[PDB]
């Protein structure tokens, strides 16, 4: 799977502007940009506080948080029944292909994706804190 | 560009796109005519930062409040003014 | 970030994946259950700490584990 | 009290200079990147 | 389709903020954009000195109308002295926020975009050194202000209604 | 000292109190136990304490601070 | 079109979801698993919206839960009325109504409780009530208690004719939507019918009851031979006598000469000498004028005789360039959602409330009401806490419907879109304003405690000091105190006796009112009143605004109205949901309503409530230290808390020993309250987890699990008993003063 | 309540008074009044409109107390 590339032409939905929107944390640090591909101009609920129509056809929504994202983006697939990609863009111009990483969301388990923090044992099988005194290593990290 | 469509994401201009605007911030050369006496005078703050500045205020605290508070007397200050009645006296006689 | 583990107790049920809010978890193949998955934490960096995967996890006590920590910018859930 | 002046000097001392350059230091000191 | 005052900061509708006539009317604009803190092209030690000037001016008064020693013949001298020893203890506060916040050698960070798009120079203010002439500037001028409000106050005694 | 030369009837002072802040009211209200200024009144038993010890005056008590603080040291 | 529109039989009338607990949610039907259900079986069994989506049967339910409520009130005032038949000693407190209390409530001797049972006076014993029934069924022209026992009967006929309603109008007759949705008519019918003629009808009473009666009492005629009131409308001649103008009979009505009914419909103002109430002529008036009001105004709306207003052509045609649609999309809101007419008329109410209780002291409207300073301190008190909880419920059910049904679609660039899209800028500058006035008026009292404390009292901000006046109350004052001069011709007193003029109504030998004065201490306790309203505005508001959505959690809407919490991630989720933000500012309006009745405590018992001698000396209860007392926190608690709690702490012995039992009652429920508000869910259910292990040591483990608390349910409970206690801690505290001082 | 107890008691003891502990200790108003509501009148009188003694400072403490006491909460 190869992850797709952010377009810089992609028209915005018609929003008339709110105070909950891209702060100084975007333009030092980092923000987050959506796109979606729409059927038609329909009306929904920016996650910033508002409402907005999404324009016929592709979309690109800059957000401050990756939790907006998910949450736009949750409301897009159980209510309008529309695919959704976000990135991370950092003021450098890098960007971060994030959701999809492998093209199929999380909810379906996929060929290919590698078991991270799996623990081979029981949950109440940890070893004790006294057991691992002095040593700069966790329980749960065994 | 940022301005050409509806479209408001540029990496080519990302101050635009991130909203790292000057909104008041007018660079406008020609604001004052006569100031080489505040230049002059001012050396002792300027492009000292840590050394001469902070050091000449914390003396120049220090030393004003220790003179004001030694030297104020007794009408400015109560507490130097001293008390002027008879002890009032406590109960059981005790004093 | 916060440090998120899963065990070997898990059913591959993928309620712990759908409650995420900032996509951490992911679903895996696997072979010590019916449901031939398990859950994994392969992006803990963008975790937020709410435990709503805790929450959404069925079996007696958890098969994901939410163990937070360090609180970074991302932890905080800081927009500024 | 054998030193009448001596209260007068420390207590605006330990009560505002005191205070100030501690302060000062301690923002200083944790405002700092290295 | 109505006129529609209230528009989105600089047209951009994600964006925190909006374009109000509190925010950019001409008028309200063009007093914003003169004033000292807002001269970018300006160097920060005369910027200081207007600042703190102003600042001490106005602090005169409060100090020397409502100080423990309103009541006394040394009410005047009392307030000047106490506007001083803010404007002095506001000069620590400059010097250990350039202290902490900026470094030496470092470019500023300010913003060098206007509205429009122009792409000035980055303000000066926000540097170390910068920050370092401001501060002297403003004790500089504070102390001036705090001395020209008790001279025409008191040394010169103008006539004012309260005081 | 005066304390020591009649105990129940002279209350023990802790230290003297330099308060800017005070009015004259409050200068005449502090000023106990003999003293020319405001001064607290102790209630740590600290003078009842050293009189049972053995200490009964003033260079006894500095001895003993100038002591301490060569021990803390 | 305006039409009416029912269900035959919609619901069988069955026990059968009776023996069925939770029927009325799905998840409760299944059955007791853990104690919470109980718990939850009394949480949601009136919130209809959760049971089902359909807008009918919620409309149905509402309307029989009103019908309910109505036979509840009904049975309420028939106990009312019953008590002041039998139980009371109205007919004596008629006979002398100055130097006896009203009694309507007599204990039984069971365990002592008899000594509740004080000596009232006119040969009675029994509890001193502070309601104010009898200068009530004074002013009404009750002069037996024949009428008192008839209008009981009726209130009972009444409450079984309500009850029978309710159950008519779900079971047999339900209304469907559209009837409803029928707002212009409900608008109409509830103004022109409802307080119209409602308003008519009292006038009628009064023209024709109350006034002969009340002015044959004010003369001094015994009530026994005082004729009845159809005795006056029947024997015309005999109610002529006291006001000539009815020998005209209705020829000045239709032929427009009213100026000849000035006998019994004038615009005097002020009070009446005799009793210290208003005058009942300048009441009659009054409703009339409002019943012709209400008449007029309730024929505004469009129904199906065209001639009217259509509501929502109304509201989409104001909108301006500032706004965007404007009033568009609001009519859909209030006609599809019970939970926002629920707060709008929840805010109208408490304000309302607020407004009679402001009202009713400066007018007092019954005879012998304004010396009866227990009936004063106790309806302005109760009617301040009433319109507070009302106000608070608003904010609640605002949000609410913020969370649930709150559409987005149809709601586009309209102002609540606006509102919600500038949240920011408005908590923003909530919380400023809520800074600096808190700053302001609190930080200008400790300065206060300290110069006072530091004995410097010329830097104090005092009338001795520092001088803070309220100049533009005091220029309302003077405008008020001459408007008949000038301003309202037609005006022979002013408004209130507390605007000014130097006249004082001394019924007795007390004091009914007088010029107020404002001063310094005023100032600071009505800007500590801004602050405290402020505060829990912003609370409010700012729980109604971020109830969807905020930086923090984006998908609060998602979440509910009522959680605890989000989980301990982003540092902390803890109270975000709005039903926390209302679990906030039901302790901020508590402080808010609690510092309004303590300041109306001191200031009438300091500068307005007193004695006046024959000489003509005023002294006042508390001696008129509200002037230099309340300016410092010290003063506060020592010539307010400490002086005037002297006598519910000294009751035990006497009569009043009720009002110290539940002064400390409600001291040890606040204190209870804590606890829940303090702890936490995890620590009691590790301790139930114990305890079940002692039980089932003994197999008497229950099979319904016990559980703890819920987060939401702890901070339920800890809010109600904080409250509780508080509030009964000041209801002990004023009875007990005001009893023993008047 | 320990505190409490032992000051009441010693309160009564020291005054010759002990009848007021003995009959009043038994019930929860006498500890409210005869205790709490007695012995805070010369606190509570520390500063007042008509001047200032040397409990001022001690009332400024209670008042002080009571503050952090509800900042606490
Ligand atoms: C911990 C012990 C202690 C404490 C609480 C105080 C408290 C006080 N002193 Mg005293 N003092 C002390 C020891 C102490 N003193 C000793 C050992 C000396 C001998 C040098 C003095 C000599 C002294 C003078 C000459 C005067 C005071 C005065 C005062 C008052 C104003 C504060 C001030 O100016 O300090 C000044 C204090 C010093 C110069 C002594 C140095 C500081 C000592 C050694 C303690 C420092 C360490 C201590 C553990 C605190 C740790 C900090 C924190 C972790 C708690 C205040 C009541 C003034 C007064 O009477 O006003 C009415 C005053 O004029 N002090
Ligand atoms: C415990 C330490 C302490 C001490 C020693 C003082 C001392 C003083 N306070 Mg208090 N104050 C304190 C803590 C303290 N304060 C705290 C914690 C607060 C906050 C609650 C306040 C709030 C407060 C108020 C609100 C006011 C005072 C005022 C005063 C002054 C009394 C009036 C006077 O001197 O005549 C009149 C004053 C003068 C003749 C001279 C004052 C100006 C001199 C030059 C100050 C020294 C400035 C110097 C350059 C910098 C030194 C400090 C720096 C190193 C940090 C006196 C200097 C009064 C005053 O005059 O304020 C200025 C006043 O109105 N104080
Ligand atoms: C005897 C006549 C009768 C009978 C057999 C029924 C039977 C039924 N009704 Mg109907 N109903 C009746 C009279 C009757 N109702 C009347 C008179 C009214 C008007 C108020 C209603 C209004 C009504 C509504 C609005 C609803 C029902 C519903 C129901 C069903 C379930 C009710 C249930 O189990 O809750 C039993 C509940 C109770 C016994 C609680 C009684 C609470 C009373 C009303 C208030 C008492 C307040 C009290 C004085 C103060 C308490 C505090 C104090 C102790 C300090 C069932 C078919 C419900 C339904 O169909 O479900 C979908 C429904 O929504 N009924
Ligand atoms: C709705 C408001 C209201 C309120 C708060 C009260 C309150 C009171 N009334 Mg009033 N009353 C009211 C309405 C009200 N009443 C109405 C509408 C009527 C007309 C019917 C009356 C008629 C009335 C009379 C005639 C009397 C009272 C009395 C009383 C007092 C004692 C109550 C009593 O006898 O219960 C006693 C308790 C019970 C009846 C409960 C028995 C059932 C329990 C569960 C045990 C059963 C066990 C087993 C199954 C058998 C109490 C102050 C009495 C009073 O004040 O005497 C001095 C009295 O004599 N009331
Ligand atoms: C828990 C609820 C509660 C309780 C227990 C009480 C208890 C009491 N109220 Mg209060 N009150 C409440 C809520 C409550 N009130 C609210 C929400 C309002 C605002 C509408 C009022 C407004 C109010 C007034 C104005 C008066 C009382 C009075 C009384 C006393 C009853 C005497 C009586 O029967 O006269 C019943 C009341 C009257 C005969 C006069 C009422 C006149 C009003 C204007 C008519 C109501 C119009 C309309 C139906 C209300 C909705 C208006 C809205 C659509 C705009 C008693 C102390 C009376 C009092 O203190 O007597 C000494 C009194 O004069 N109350
Ligand atoms: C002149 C006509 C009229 C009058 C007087 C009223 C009066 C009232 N309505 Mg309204 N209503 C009307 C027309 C009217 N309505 C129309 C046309 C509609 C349909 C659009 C509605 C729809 C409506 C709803 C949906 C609700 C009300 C409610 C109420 C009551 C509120 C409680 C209150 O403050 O009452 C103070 C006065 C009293 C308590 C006096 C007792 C009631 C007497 C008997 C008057 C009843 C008038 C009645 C409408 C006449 C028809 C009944 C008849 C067949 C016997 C009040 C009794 C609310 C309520 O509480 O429901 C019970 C409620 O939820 N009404
Ligand atoms: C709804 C309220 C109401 C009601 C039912 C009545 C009912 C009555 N009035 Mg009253 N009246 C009222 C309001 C009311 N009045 C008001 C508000 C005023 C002031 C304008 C009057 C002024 C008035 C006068 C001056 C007279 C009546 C008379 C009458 C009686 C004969 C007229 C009639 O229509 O019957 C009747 C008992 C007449 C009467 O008493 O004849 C026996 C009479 O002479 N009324
Ligand atoms: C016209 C008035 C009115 C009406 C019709 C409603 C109606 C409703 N409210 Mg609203 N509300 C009101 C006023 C009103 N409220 C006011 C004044 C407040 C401020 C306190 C609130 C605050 C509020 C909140 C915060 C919530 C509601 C909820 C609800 C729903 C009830 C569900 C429930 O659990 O109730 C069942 C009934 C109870 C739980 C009451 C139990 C008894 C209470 C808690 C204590 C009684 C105190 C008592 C006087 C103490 C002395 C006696 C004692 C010694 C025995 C329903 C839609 C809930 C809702 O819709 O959730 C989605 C909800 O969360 N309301
Ligand atoms: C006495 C107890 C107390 C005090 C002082 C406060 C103080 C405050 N609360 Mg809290 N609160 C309390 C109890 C208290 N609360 C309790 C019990 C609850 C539970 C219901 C709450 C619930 C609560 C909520 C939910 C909210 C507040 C808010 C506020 C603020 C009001 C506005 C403001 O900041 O300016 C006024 C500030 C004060 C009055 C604090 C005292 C300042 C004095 C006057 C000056 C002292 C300074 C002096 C110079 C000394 C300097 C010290 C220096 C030497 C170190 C303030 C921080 C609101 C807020 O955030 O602000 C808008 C808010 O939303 N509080
Ligand atoms: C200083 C601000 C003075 C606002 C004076 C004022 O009332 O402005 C009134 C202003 C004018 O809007 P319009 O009334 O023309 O909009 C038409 C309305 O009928 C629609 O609701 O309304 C607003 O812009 C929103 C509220 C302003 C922001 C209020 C902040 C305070």
């Amino acid at each position: 799977f190869t992850p797709p590339t952010l377009n810089a032409d992609t028209p915005a939905p018609i929003f008339g502007g709110s105070t909950g929107g891209l702060l100084r944390k975007a333009q030092v640090e980092e923000f987050y940009v959506i796109t979606w591909e729409s059927p038609k101009e329909q009306i929904f609920e920016m996650p910033t506080g508002g409402a907005a129509i999404m324009r016929s056809g592709p979309n690109l929504l800059k957000l401050a948080r990756k939790e907006q994202c998910l949450a736009l983006g949750a409301r897009l697939r159980t209510k309008f029944k529309i695919q959704y990609q976000f990135y991370r863009v950092f003021p450098n111009g890098e960007v971060q292909y994030l959701h999809p990483k492998d093209g199929v969301y999380p909810e379906k388990v996929n060929a290919g994706r590698t078991a991270v923090g799996v623990n081979n044992r029981s949950i109440g099988q940890n070893a004790n804190p006294a057991e691992l005194k002095f040593a700069h290593k966790q329980a749960y990290d065994l | 560009k940022y301005g050409e469509k509806s479209v408001y994401f540029d990496l080519g201009e990302i101050d635009n796109t991130t909203g790292n605007w000057d909104l008041y911030g007018n660079d406008d050369p020609n604001r004052y005519n006569g100031f080489q006496n505040k230049f002059f005078e001012t050396f002792a703050g300027a492009f000292t930062k840590r050394g001469l500045l902070l050091k000449f205020l914390v003396l120049g605290g220090a030393t004003t409040i220790g003179y004001l508070g030694s030297t104020s007397s007794g009408d400015l200050l109560a507490i130097k003014n001293g008390p002027k009645q008879a002890p009032i006296m406590g109960p059981r006689g005790r004093k | 970030a916060h440090s998120v583990k899963i065990y070997d107790t898990c059913i591959g049920c993928t309620q712990c994946v759908r409650a995420c809010p900032t996509d951490v978890l992911e679903m895996v193949p696997w072979d010590g259950c019916k449901a031939s998955q398990i859950a994994s934490a392969p992006r803990t960096e963008d975790c937020v700490g709410c435990k709503r995967c805790e929450s959404a996890c069925p079996t007696d006590f958890l098969s994901v584990r939410v163990y937070l920590g360090a609180e970074t910018t991302r932890s905080m859930g800081l927009a500024y | 009290m054998t030193a009448s002046y001596l209260p007068s000097i420390f207590v605006p001392l330990i009560g505002l200079v005191f205070p100030a350059i501690t302060m000062a230091s301690l923002f200083i000191y944790i405002e700092q990147d290295e | 389709e109505k006129y529609q005052v209230i528009e989105p900061l600089n047209g951009d509708p994600f964006i925190g903020g909006f374009e109000t006539p509190v925010t950019s009317s001409p008028l309200i604009a063009w007093y914003l954009s003169n004033l000292p803190a807002y001269r970018t092209a300006v160097a920060p030690l005369l910027r200081g000195v207007e600042i703190g000037l102003a600042h001490g001016y106005l602090l005169v008064g409060p100090f020397v109308l409502a100080g423990p020693l309103r009541n006394s013949a040394v009410r005047g001298e009392a307030g000047s002295l106490a506007a001083a020893g803010l404007v002095t203890i506001l000069t620590m506060c400059l010097t250990i926020y350039g202290i902490a916040s900026f470094k030496e050698g470092e470019a500023s960070k300010a913003p060098s975009l206007t509205l429009t798009g122009r792409q000035k120079e980055a303000d000066k203010l926000q540097t170390a050194e910068g920050w370092a002439s401001f501060t002297g500037g403003w004790f500089f001028g504070g102390l001036s202000g705090v001395a020209w409000a008790y001279f025409l106050l008191y040394v010169i005694n103008l006539p004012y209604p309260v005081k | 000292e005066a304390w020591g030369q009649d105990p129940l009837h002279v209350r023990p002072i802790a230290h003297a109190i330099w308060d800017p802040h005070f009015g004259q009211p409050a200068v005449e209200a502090f000023t106990r136990g003999g003293a020319s200024g405001p001064v607290n009144i102790a209630y740590s038993g600290v003078y009842q304490w050293w009189y049972t010890i053995g200490l009964r005056t003033n260079q006894d008590l500095y001895g003993g601070s100038i002591f301490l603080l060569f021990v803390s040291a | 079109e305006v039409k009416i529109m029912v269900e035959k039989d919609p619901v069988k009338t069955s026990f059968e979801k009776w023996a069925k607990p939770g029927h009325f949610s799905r998840t409760l039907a299944k059955g007791p698993n853990t104690t919470t259900w109980i718990w939850n079986l009394h949480a949601d069994a009136h919130d209809f919206d959760s049971h089902t989506n359909d807008l009918e049967e919620i409309s149905r339910k509402v309307f029989s839960a009103h019908f309910g409520q109505l036979a509840v009130i009904f049975i309420w005032l028939s106990g009312m009325y019953f008590h002041g038949a039998r139980f009371s000693n109205y007919e004596a407190w008629l006979s002398d109504p100055t130097h006896i209390k009203p009694s309507a409530q007599v204990v039984w001797p069971i365990v002592g409780q008899k000594i509740l049972n004080g000596d009232v006076g006119g040969g009675f014993q029994g509890i001193q009530i502070t309601s104010g029934f009898f200068q009530l069924w004074r002013a009404s022209g009750i002069t037996s208690e024949l009428q008192l026992y008839t209008t009981a009967i009726g209130g009972l006929i009444f409450a079984a004719l309500m009850l029978f309603a309710g159950w008519f109008h779900y079971h047999k007759a339900a209304p469907k939507l559209a009837w409803f949705q029928n707002v212009e008519s409900m608008l109409n019918h509830h103004l022109a019918g409802l307080l119209g003629l409602g308003s008519l009808a009292w006038a009628g009473h009064q023209v024709h009851v109350s006034l002969p009666i009340n002015r044959l009492l004010d003369a001094g005629v015994d009530p026994k031979e005082i004729p009845l009131p159809h005795e006056f409308i029947l024997n015309r001649d005999l109610l002529a006598q006291l006001y000539p103008s009815f020998s005209k009979g209705l020829t000045p009505f239709f032929t427009l000469n009213w100026s000849e009914y000035s006998d019994f419909l004038t615009f005097r103002g002020g009070l009446n000498p005799v009793t210290g109430g208003l005058w009942l002529t300048d009441t009659a008036h009054h409703h009339l004028a409002i019943a012709v009001l209400f008449l007029v105004a309730g024929h505004m709306y469009r129904t199906n005789f065209g001639i009217g207003h259509s509501m929502k052509e109304i509201l989409e045609a104001h909108k301006g360039p500032f706004t965007g649609e404007g009033h568009k999309g609001l009519y859909e809101i209030l006609t599809t959602s019970w939970h926002a007419q629920l707060a709008i008329n929840l805010a109208m109410l408490g304000s309302l409330t607020i407004i009679v209780a402001h009202h009713m002291y400066a007018m007092p409207p019954y005879p012998y009401l304004a010396t009866d300073y227990a009936t004063q301190l106790s309806l302005f008190t109760h009617h301040m806490w009433i319109g507070g909880f009302l106000v608070v419920g608003a904010a609640a059910h605002a949000a609410i419907f913020m969370v649930r049904d709150y559409d987005p679609t149809t709601q586009y660039n309209n102002l609540l879109d606006r509102v919600l899209r500038h949240r920011d800028a408005i908590i923003s500058h909530l919380n400023w304003v809520c800074i600096f006035l808190g700053f302001h008026s609190f930080g200008l009292y400790i300065h206060n405690d300290t110069m006072s404390a530091l004995g410097r009292p010329q830097d104090m901000f005092s009338d001795t000091a520092i001088q803070l006046q309220p100049v533009f109350a005091q220029w309302i004052q003077n405008t008020h105190a001459l408007a008949p001069s000038l301003t309202a011709p037609n005006a022979t007193a002013s408004t209130s006796l507390t605007w000014g003029g130097g006249d004082l109504v001394a019924v007795g030998g007390k004091v009914a009112l007088l010029p107020i004065p404002l001063g310094t201490a005023d100032f600071l306790v009505h800007h500590i009143h801004a602050f405290t309203i402020h505060v829990t505005v912003l609370i409010l508001l700012k729980g109604v605004l971020f109830a969807r959505s905020s930086r923090l959690i984006p998908d609060k809407a998602n979440l509910g109205f009522r959680f605890p919490c989000d989980g301990p991630g982003r540092g902390g989720t803890c109270q975000v949901s709005a039903w926390d933000h209302v679990f906030l500012g039901l302790f901020w309006m508590y402080n808010a309503i609690s510092v309004v009745i303590f300041h109306f405590s001191w200031k009438m018992q300091s500068d307005v409530w007193g004695s006046i001698s024959d000489q003509g000396v005023v002294t006042h209860i508390t001696g008129g230290n509200f002037a230099q007392s309340s300016i410092t926190i010290n003063g506060w608690l020592r010539d307010f808390l400490w002086a005037q709690a002297s006598q519910v702490i000294q009751s035990y012995g006497s009569s009043l020993s009720a009002y110290g039992l539940l002064f400390l009652g409600a001291h040890f429920v606040w204190a209870f309250s804590l606890m829940f508000l303090f702890s936490g869910r995890g620590y009691w259910q590790e301790l139930i987890e114990s305890i079940v292990w002692a039980h089932n040591k003994l197999k008497v483990a229950p099979a319904i699990q016990p559980r703890a608390l819920s987060i939401v349910q702890g901070r339920a409970v800890g809010v109600a008993h904080y409250l509780l206690g508080g509030i009964a801690t000041t209801w002990a505290f004023f009875l007990a003063r005001i009893i023993s001082v008047g | 309540w320990v505190t409490f107890y032992w000051h009441w008691k010693h309160i009564t003891l020291w005054q010759g008074n002990v009848a007021q502990f003995n009959e009043s200790s038994t019930y929860l108003m006498g500890w409210l009044r005869d205790y709490l509501w007695l012995n805070s009148s010369q606190l509570i009188n520390g500063y007042n409109p008509f001047g200032m003694n040397s409990l001022s400072v001690w009332a400024w403490m209670f008042l002080f107390g009571h503050l952090v006491w509800a900042t606490g909460f």
